[PDB]
């Protein structure tokens, strides 16, 4: 029941908040400019910026 | 030429399944577990018609001999 | 039950090895709540 977006019962599963997280948050503030992907690494990496 | 290449290779992946967290706070203490520092021997390995003297070598060939030998000697190190 | 065996199991993760890298480099222990004396 958590692999789908909302269980038997209507509730979120973890899919969809992880879904929700990764997109909100990661990739948004990867576009803002303060996290880059590090292919050497196979990951994001925060940026040694101001914030 | 090949010992060097798996050398980097399997630090590499040494280095990438390491804890990240850990790393993180050996930093924090000035016990930095450092990374490997990049190389390029991708143009290397993609060699096969080397010329030398008249001669084509495969450089990929002996490359992948050398290799397969340093595989099998850390399986059975491991083992 | 489950809240105890994740508070054990979670004293195993790799994060908690940070003091003795560090004194390896520069210069308790699980398994004994288990010892019954």
């Amino acid at each position: 029941q958590q692999t789908q977006h909302l269980d038997s019962h209507g509730e979120p599963t973890i899919t969809s908040l992880y879904t929700n997280w990764y997109l909100e948050t990661l990739l948004r503030q990867v576009s803002n400019g303060h996290i880059a992907y590090f292919p050497a690494m196979k990951a994001f990496v925060n940026l040694p910026t101001e914030n | 030429l090949a010992d060097q290449i798996f050398a980097y290779y399997k630090v590499m992946a040494g280095s990438l399944l390491l804890d990240k967290r850990l790393r993180s706070e050996c930093k924090n203490q000035g016990a930095t577990i450092h990374l490997p520092p990049s190389n390029r021997y991708e143009t290397l390995l993609k060699q096969r018609h080397v010329q030398l003297l008249g001669r084509s070598i495969d450089l990929n060939r002996l490359i992948t001999q050398r290799v397969s030998a340093a595989m099998y000697k850390s399986l059975e190190l491991a083992i | 039950i489950c809240t105890e065996q994740c508070t054990l199991s979670d004293q195993l993760l790799p994060k908690h090895c940070a003091k003795t890298i560090s004194q390896a480099v520069n210069k308790e222990k699980p398994g004994v709540e288990s010892m019954r004396k």
